[PDB]
RNA sequence: GGUAAAAAUGGCAA
RNA sequence: AAACUUGAGUGCAGAAGAGGAAAGUGGAAUUCCAUGUGUAGCGGUGAAAUGCGCAGAGAUAUGGAGGAACACCAGUGGCGAAGGCGACUUUCUGGUCUGUAACUGACGCUGAUGUGCGAAAGCGUGGGGAUCAAACAGGAUUAGAUACCCUGGUAGUCCACGCCGUAAACGAUGAGUGCUAAGUGUUAGGGGGCCCCUUAGUGCUGCAGCUAACGCAUUAAGCACUCCGCCUGGGGAGUACGACCGCAAGGUUGAAACUCAAAGGAAUUGACGGGGACCCGCACAAGCGGUGGAGCAUGUGGUUUAAUUCGAAGCAACGCGA
């Protein structure tokens, strides 16, 4: 949980928020799981995923 | 990175030791992988047996 | 599992034969030896050499490569085999390459090349030709 | 993240 | 007949694993139900609507019920004959790898017929039912829309025990064994000085060789030997008939008449695309003035006529040859 800082913008605060939620993945989980793929699709994009990393 | 317990020569990964698996889990409580920490292969599954063991007995949090 | 020696031997032959590698050792038997001593014989083969190892032996082959790396053995085949075994009288004596090349024959009188087969008039079982 | 929606058909020869 | 230990096993000392079966224990989330706060929408789409809500929805807070699946870890990572196997715990249980060299002493390989296992859907009996979702029903889209999209929704999806026996069940690559350049990553070991060597996997790259080519290349599609299964132009046809198996659905086996001169594989040059990139042109955009409406001139079509001469026909015929 991002906490207002003393001395600090609420925007600057709002830029700590996002950072903090792009290192949680909570979206990057919501949107896999937005639709259901096949458990076979899901390994092979799970994999190509990682190749690319 | 390094593996921690290579390093430090510890082969038992024990689920009641808090202290240690907290270094290797992240703010939310989510498992760090293997690259960021440097912990070998056999170690990663050590650990993270330990850590599900110590989560079922709230030593550590799920989230 | 292992069904062929005499065909292994050959085939390591031509493998080394094929990447001009001067020497090749392979697990020893009587006919193997024997055969590795007729293709020194004929000069397709420099030098045989066997090394005791208290299971069955090695045998070393020291390949041959004429100027311009030209190849002594351009070819082996195995004739005879467990599948199908071939056997010759001496009249009917196969002429490998029309003479240029030999025939290793497994004969009563021991194993030998074609040619001494048909001069003793003692035919066998055809292991393999060599040209 | 996206995404605009719709979007049919056309003789065999030479 | 007698030996041998290299194959194949056994012992001994180590190693890793979502291998399997059966109980038990968690946490996240979804749905529903119950209350509190609260208010005019919510939901959904390309846009909508159906739907839900004002009988207080959605949202927010807390509690309860129930089913299913296990985020992160997580990796051409691991394990398994294949199908497959991912929360954790315990119990029972299979296989594999490394080292050693106690032991046995070729005890091996393959494998017709057999005999078992075998994703998903499906079937039977009983149980369960959150979510999702064939069928089905609305809404929408459309020329139509028995679809795609939206709101719902039953079987089914789950459990047990039987049945079915099939998948692009794929590496479209049968099994065993040996041999044949290297380089690099990774999993589980072993050995010797971070480096080197080595065993068994798992990837990438790449010789020789092979291949119609694409490609393969110690994880061969190279070079060899053993054994098994399978193929012999396309269609008819995996059909007919018979047989066997199945509760059924169907499965397995499996023709012919007739008909054609082709079916096909790979690669090449083009063309094309509701493929991509990059660029242009009064192409669009930004503007200005027109045409289509009126009268008339003129060409054309058509119709008419004795003849209305002939030629031009999307752009690129039609005030065109003239
Ligand atoms: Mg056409
Ligand atoms: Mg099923
Ligand atoms: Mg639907
Ligand atoms: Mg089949
Ligand atoms: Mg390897
Ligand atoms: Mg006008």
């Amino acid at each position: 949980k991002t906490v207002v800082r003393k001395n600090e913008s609420l925007e600057d605060a709002l830029r700590r928020f996002k950072r903090s939620v792009s290192k949680s993945g909570t979206i990057q989980e919501v949107r896999k799981r937005e639709f259901y793929e096949k458990p076979s699709v899901k390994r092979k994009k799970k994999s190509e995923a990682a190749r690319k990393r | 990175k390094v593996c921690y317990f290579t390093a430090n020569g510890i082969t038992h990964i024990d689920y009641k030791d808090t202290e240690l698996l907290k270094r290797f889990i992240s703010e939310r409580g989510k498992i760090l992988p293997r690259r960021v920490t440097g912990t070998s292969a056999k170690y990663q599954r050590m650990l993270t047996t330990a850590i599900k063991r110590s989560r079922h007995m709230a030593l550590l949090p799920y989230v | 599992t292992m069904t062929d020696p005499i065909a292994d031997m050959l085939t390591r032959v031509r493998n080394a034969n094929m990447v001009r590698h001067e020497k090749l050792e392979l697990p020893a038997s009587n006919i193997k030896k024997e055969i590795a001593e007729i293709l020194k014989s004929e000069g397709f083969i420099k030098n045989v050499e066997y090394v005791e190892d208290d299971k069955q032996g090695v045998l070393r082959l020291f390949l041959k490569y004429g100027q311009n790396d030209e190849r002594v053995i351009t070819g082996l085949k195995r004739i005879s085999k467990p599948g199908l075994r071939v056997y010759a009288k001496a009249s009917e004596m196969p002429k490998v390459l029309n003479g240029l090349g030999i025939a290793l024959v497994s004969t009563s009188e021991g194993v030998i090349t074609d040619k001494e087969a048909r001069k003793r008039n003692v035919g066998g079982e055809i292991i393999a030709y060599v040209w």
